[PDB]
């Protein structure tokens, strides 16, 4: 069945089919035109026509002009043939490599796994970063989040947890660059190439790369992470595997929505986001899950418009996440990177049963001191710390040498400030934090905590400066 | 071709399918689609049918047969659904089998009028001592468990969950409670690690859990609070006492204003329709204690709202105080300086208060509130015997509040520890051992006198005898502990 | 654009822009009087059972309704620009408003022969030679080279009185006047 | 009803003379009002394709409605009346390019506005190119000196970078830019053929004045012969505002495609943001944040991403952007600040505190980063240049001991090097051998208030007499010991003479 083009505009197009209206969430290639330009029906507008959303750009596009049903959703290359190739939205080899030959396609849209396929097996993925360690580990195959305004070290942060924990993760990874900048993917490409996890050769590779930048329409940015979601879930399911799915950024999947609703003719929500806002959200997210076949570690870097984590966007993603690290541009400005929030940052596995007793008892005296510090901090601003009780003084003291302790110098950052990055194992900074709240470090100055990885560099650093 | 008892879509977007017929079709009839879907007509539009749909949308499309059922939307309801893990439309889904439910009743069906309801007697024990002993929450009472996100609301409802197995299995059937939980707009891995930790805490056998999930669609969300609701009040109307947990209401919210956005319905503030007051307030009023003549039974409900950044005084946290009888303030700042649960009592209110409460618990209460009271008038920043005793035993009985998860507490222990801490048996000890403290008290006391906690779980108050033998007994462990 | 030419009542809403496009058009090449009679002929093509049907259902293809009305108004002997305007109203959906099209081109066309008729609304009709008074009368107000029609009407909440409404001007002199006594109740 | 339900159009239709009139490829505007013309007709015209008023406008097919075309108008829209005629061009908005137009001053659509003749043109680019992909780009290698002692040192800007300049107003914005302009004229005078840089400079709704005197002031610094500069202006209308941005990518895209290496200046970003806020609010579309569309991040991203660092396998050419964002009382955490600061690839802050305070340039040393800017500066700038950003940031933290007191010397020292005169760029080499003499510690003696006159004697010292070792760094591109040891000895000798 072919249609005709009837409205363009923007990156919705109108098609009406003389007969057999395709279904909704169908691919539909346009037929004239040299690239390849295919359409995901949305609506069923009656009067024998559809409402589409462009993958790509709608320019020169007529009014009449022939469009093909495919007769399918928009499916990709998928198996173990996609790791090391690059691909965007539609499944196409965008590394000049040649054709991506695997013996099996994947549907873009598919139903997230069921409640009984739901697995509550929960672990520590030790980072080997203080402030994510301490106060909110992460936990295999659970979701994680990155959230942070602009430039406060949402790429950085995730680009030294894909270098700590990829490189020595023994399953694969998959990596969806959403709506983010594209030298950053040709950056991370070569630094993979470089590395080895990619390799041009033989088939060693063990990252899948899939990329929709910003400068694609807002049409491809809304299923790009919907192409790394679907190969991930056939390493996970199909496979057997543990599988990494970095997301960055997945905002850009939100802002896109909110893009092509105002075309698509909706009554917009609030801070004029499209009204399906949760739903199609969750029904992307809700396939990022640690069913029994595997399991999908995920970290999703989460951009935070105009620094307001009460944005829907940034708002609604809490609940699809187990782990939470909230990068705060306050604490940036400080010189503390990263810009972890102590008190804003949770976690789900942050529970004595799981993590340990000790750990969780040094977490929450840390948390406790930190939010004291900033109960005081009004007093401090206003009157002066000659006010202050010498206890509170005493208080005000370990907690800025913990603030300063909890930054960590990130090998990924070794380019940019010269300090070689410290990886410190879960006991080591467990064991610091301790010693630092028990008060055996309380005559070291606040700097000699500064941008260090263990105490012994903390203790080693304060003699220098004597 | 029929166009009174079935009819065709016209144009089906966005979960949201105009249809061509149905011309008696009813207000929220439950309609039925031709590739299996369920719907519900929301708009009687004069040329045609707004149907919200229940569930994925690309398995409709125009020209397909919609069918009528006859029927307003109804949920199958019984007690064949303790211990199953359910939808907003009651399909199972745990994988257990069919549910053997033979009766059915409708989700938006009116709440108890004046006459039906009587006066909130009988204690709702949730097992925490803040909530037990400062902010009493009576059965057919409708708590607000408010706060932000990451604070323990959702633990709070699971801990009350847990702290009805002691009565479920026991022997008196005017203590039972059986609980129901509705998880809306939470992620399906959330919902399966709270069924596992009710059926390691054995709490399965009398719950049920009903469940829209984030990925399932709107209408399901914004239906499910009503399922759940009639489910409760099966139990109300025969004699049973039950327990709802909305978790959590600002979702259902979300859900509802989604619909009403799609079906061209003006937006309102926020973007909210109009009626989310009444989309609230026609659930919650529903949550009664009936009287003797209509078989005593009641429905205790707990909704919980999510506040951004403690913006309590927000559109949706606004109703939904309005409408509740009380509010539960979790604060994260209190979270954060070790009080968990972060129950703010300062602000956290019951307007039954003490008409549902044991006599001994309301004895000690209202001693330890007046204390709490005095330490927080007292509490930010030199009497040795006025100010820093009031600002040691106000710490005391904070340490006192703060209690352990998924681990409620029997009301006479409860009983039992704020009598120790109110008597100033905890004063001499550092505010760091305290908790320690509670611990090897609770376990001696819930080892070698069984015998005292018995007594006081039957007397229901602590009587000379017993008050003496309590002092001894902590006297003596007081000695031994330190 | 060309001008168009304006009719006199100028009525408004979805059938007003066809019915005054028709209009325009009909005046030109002087066939109003043959578009107004393949009008009044054209609703009763447009009320049978088949024809009534299958274009207020909204799931059969425009094209092919566009066609069973270029067909059925080329055997209607329709061949002027009437048949251009079924076929723009098929084409553009607004099917289901022609009866209100015809009706609206009916009225201009009226108002271009006839005039507004002289309701009359006091009582049960009064004998045929008042009848013919009154309608010498309201002929007298024309008296414009025009001749007006009538509707009788009957109110018993009216009294004694008559109300007449000679074209839009709608004189008062019924049950109101016993209502112009709150003056005396007044002051 | 709808927009070519109109009386006029049905009439047409029903009189049967809708035979004569081109529907094909011309139409008619329905209804021109709030910068958006209804056309009916153009069947056959494309999206975003550009079309022609009967007046002399063009205009951009924007909405392709199933009755209608929306139009938006390239001018004032008091030229467009209803029943005007609209023909297609056949052709998707493009824009004249190549080397004719260096030196000219163009406008948004490329027409030219200094009255200079009509442009040699031979080839004409879309506007609305995508960017490209991740294969075609290459990391960023070569050095872009601005000739600004502050931005070279602690903020280097590679070539086919993308760095933003965002300050509060009369903060030093366009001046930075401007004396980038002039910087470059040493290495277009001379044959190295792959140090050119060809600047283009866009002026988006700032006044014409401005604009007028900055080409002045370009042609006196004889800088007009390698630069473009597009003009909208604030009395252009505002899809010419939004439109500049676009031509101005699509000239520099010209050079990137060819082996050569462009500058892109798109100053007043924020002010291209708000007139597309006009234009989508004019077309009833659903504001968002601020009143602005909810495509406003997509708008400046699809812009910025086309500058880029071509491989050698595309021509090895370049374009770097060096955007420009204003913000309002130094906000920002504001909706177009972080939209374009989550697309550029740093930032240079212009804190009005500091150029209140006499500091100019105003550059936030503290808060500017340049991401990709340390692999692409020369290895004698970079020496001297990782030294001075570390005493400065220990300067920056401690502001009685002997030691904090000579670290706030050292960075008041280094701080009155930094400040820099206006319309007066610097050589990379004149730049390393100035910092290195603040580096090595021989300003300490010298009264703070001093310093700027050691430059000003300095600089005319050793460019005078000591020109071989300037070029001696200058091909090296690297302070050599030897080198480190003449630079030494001379700045010694200058320190004993300057008294
Ligand atoms: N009483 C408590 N004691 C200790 N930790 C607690 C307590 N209550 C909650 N927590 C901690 O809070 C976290 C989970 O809180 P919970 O899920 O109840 O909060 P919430 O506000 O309902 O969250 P969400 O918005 O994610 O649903 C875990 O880290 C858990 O350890
Ligand atoms: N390096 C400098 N030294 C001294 N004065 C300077 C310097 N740079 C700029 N100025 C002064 O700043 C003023 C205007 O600066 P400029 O136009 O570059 O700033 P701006 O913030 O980009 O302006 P606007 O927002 O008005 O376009 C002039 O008075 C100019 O002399
Ligand atoms: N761990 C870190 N150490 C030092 N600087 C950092 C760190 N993380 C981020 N930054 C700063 O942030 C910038 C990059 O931020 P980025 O990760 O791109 O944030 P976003 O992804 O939100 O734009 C760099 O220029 C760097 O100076
Ligand atoms: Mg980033
Ligand atoms: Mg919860």
């Amino acid at each position: 069945a072919t249609g005709r083009i009837v409205a363009v505009i923007g990156a919705v197009v109108d098609v009406q089919f003389d007969e057999g209206l395709p279904p909704i969430l169908n691919a539909l290639e346009v037929q004239g035109r040299e690239t390849r330009l295919v359409l995901e029906v949305a609506q069923h507008l009656g009067e024998s026509t559809v409402r589409t959303i462009a993958m790509d750009g709608t320019e020169g596009l007529v009014r009449g002009q022939k469009v093909l049903d495919s007769g399918a959703p928009i499916k990709i290359p998928v198996g173990p043939e996609t790791l090391g190739r690059i691909m965007n939205v539609i499944g196409e080899p965008i590394d000049e490599r040649g054709p991506i030959k695997t013996k099996q396609f994947a549907a873009i849209h598919a139903e997230a796994p069921e409640f009984m396929e739901m697995s509550v097996e929960q672990e520590i993925l030790v980072t080997g970063i203080k402030v994510v360690d301490l106060l909110a580990p992460y936990a295999k195959g659970g979701k994680i989040g990155l959230f942070g305004g602009a430039g406060v070290g949402k790429t950085v942060l995730i680009m030294e947890l894909i270098n700590n924990v990829a490189k020595a993760h023994g399953g694969y990874s998959v990596f969806a660059g959403v709506g983010e900048r594209t030298r950053e993917g040709n950056d991370l490409y070569h630094e993979m190439i470089e590395s080895g996890v990619i390799n041009l050769k033989d088939a060693t590779s063990k990252v899948a790369l899939v990329y929709g930048q910003m400068n694609e329409p807002p049409g491809a940015r809304a299923r790009v992470a919907l192409t790394g979601l679907t190969v991930a879930e056939y390493f996970r399911d199909q496979e057997g595997q543990d599988v990494l799915l970095f997301i960055d950024n997945i905002f850009r999947f939100t802002q896109a929505g909110s893009e092509v609703s105002a075309l698509l003719g909706r009554i917009p929500s609030a801070v004029g986001y499209q009204p399906t806002l949760a739903t199609d959200m969750g029904t992307m997210q809700e396939r990022i899950t640690t069913t029994k076949k595997g399991s999908i570690t995920s970290v999703q870097a989460i951009y935070v418009p105009a620094d307001d984590l009460t944005d829907p966007a940034p708002a609604t993603t809490f609940a699809h996440l187990d782990a939470t690290t909230v990068l705060s541009r306050a604490i940036a400005e400080l010189g503390i990177y990263p810009a972890v929030d102590p008190l804003d940052s949770t976690s789900r596995i942050m529970d004595p049963n799981i993590v340990g007793s000790e750990h969780y008892d040094v977490a929450r005296g840390v948390q406790k001191i930190l939010q004291d510090y900033k109960s005081l901090q009004d007093i401090i601003a206003i009157l002066g710390m000659d006010e202050l009780s010498e206890e509170d003084k005493l208080t005000v003291s370990r907690a800025r040498k913990i603030q300063r302790f909890l930054s960590q110098p990130f090998q990924v950052a070794e380019v940019f400030t010269g300090h070689l990055g410290k990886l410190v194992p879960l006991k080591e900074t467990i064991k610091g934090f301790q010693q630092i709240l028990a008060g055996e470090y309380d005559h070291l100055p606040e700097q000699a905590f500064y941008m260090v990885g263990p105490i012994e560099e903390a203790v080693a650093k304060a003699d220098k400066l004597a | 071709v029929d166009l009174e008892e079935t009819g065709r879509v016209l144009s089906i977007g966005d979960g949201i399918a105009r249809v061509h017929g149905l011309r008696n079709v009813q207000a929220e009839e439950m309609v039925e689609f031709s590739s299996g879907l369920k719907g519900m007509s929301l708009n009687l539009e004069p040329d045609n049918v707004g149907v919200v749909v229940f569930g994925n949308d690309k398995l409709i499309k125009e020209g397909d047969i919609v069918k009528r059922t006859g029927a307003i939307v109804d949920v199958p309801v019984g007690e064949e659904l303790l211990g199953r893990v359910v939808d907003a439309l009651g399909n199972a889904i745990d994988g257990k089998g069919p549910i053997g439910s033979k009766t059915r009743r409708r989700v938006g069906l009116k709440a108890p009028g004046i006459i039906p309801r009587i006066s909130v007697r009988e204690p709702m024990q949730t097992g925490i001592k803040a909530v037990d002993s400062l902010v009493p929450i009576g059965r057919g009472q409708r708590e607000l468990i408010i706060g932000d996100r990451q604070t323990g609301k959702t633990s709070i409802a699971i801990d009350t969950i847990i702290n009805q197995k002691r009565f479920n299995d026991g022997t008196d059937e005017k203590k039972k409670l059986y609980c129901i939980y509705v998880a809306i707009g939470q992620k399906r891995s959330t919902v399966a690690q709270l069924v596992k930790r009710l059926t390691d805490a054995d709490a399965m056998k009398y719950t049920i859990v009903v469940s829209a999930t984030a990925s399932d669609a709107a209408p399901l969300q914004y239906l499910a609070p009503y399922s759940g609701c009639s489910m409760g009040e099966y139990f109300r109307d025969n004699g049973k006492h039950a327990l709802i947990i909305y978790d959590d209401l600002s979702k259902q919210a979300v859900a509802y204003r989604q619909m009403s956005l799609l079906l061209r319905r003006p937006p309102g503030r926020e973007a909210y329709p109009g009626d989310v007051f009444y989309l609230h307030s026609r659930l919650l009023e529903r949550a009664a204690k009936m009287n003797d003549a209509f078989g005593g039974g009641s429905l205790t409900a707990l909704p919980v709202i999510e506040t951004q950044a403690g913006d309590v005084s927000a559109y949706i946290p606004t109703n939904v105080i309005s409408i509740t009888d009380g509010q539960i303030f979790l604060e994260t700042e209190l979270f954060y300086k070790g009080i968990r649960p972060a129950i703010n009592v300062g602000l956290s209110v019951s307007r039954v208060g003490s008409a549902a409460q044991t006599r001994a618990m309301k004895q000690v209460a209202g001693t330890m509130k007046l204390e709490l009271a005095q330490y927080r008038e007292v509490a930010a920043f030199d009497l040795d015997a006025a100010t820093q005793q009031l600002l040691s035993r106000g710490v005391r009985l904070t340490e006192l509040l703060k209690q352990g998860q998924y681990a409620p507490m029997a009301i006479e222990e409860q009983v039992a520890v704020i009598y120790a801490g109110v008597r100033g048996y905890l004063d001499k000890l550092e505010p760091s051992k305290i908790t320690k403290f509670e611990n090897a008290f609770l376990s001696h006391v819930i080892s070698q006198h069984q015998a005292l906690l018995g007594k006081i779980r039957a007397d229901g108050k602590i009587s000379e005898e017993t008050d003496a033998k309590l002092k001894e007994i902590v006297t003596n462990f007081l000695a031994g502990f330190e | 654009f060309a001008k168009l030419v304006r009719p006199p009542v100028q009525i408004y809403g979805i059938e007003g822009r066809y019915a005054t496009a028709l209009y325009s058009a009909a005046s030109k090449q002087n066939k109003l009087e043959q578009v107004e009679k393949e009008l009044l002929r054209v609703a009763q093509i447009l009320k049978e059972p088949k024809v009534a049907a299958s274009i207020m259902n909204p799931y059969v293809k425009r094209s092919i309704k566009v066609k069973s009305l270029s067909d059925m108004t080329a055997k209607e002997k329709f061949s002027p620009l009437t048949s251009n305007l079924i076929n723009l109203l098929a084409e553009n959906g607004r099917l289901s408003s022609t009866p209100g099209v015809i009706s609206a081109f009916s009225t201009m066309m009226s108002v271009h022969r006839g005039e507004v008729p002289c309701s009359v609304t006091t009582a049960s009709p009064l004998d045929e030679a008042t009848l013919t008074e009154l309608k010498t009368v309201l002929k007298s107000f024309l008296s414009k080279g025009q001749i007006l029609k009538l509707e009788v009407k009957v109110d018993p909440s009216i009294m004694g009185g008559m109300i007449v409404r000679i074209g839009e001007k709608y004189v008062d002199m019924s049950a109101k006047t016993k209502i112009q006594k709150l003056s005396r109740a007044m002051r």
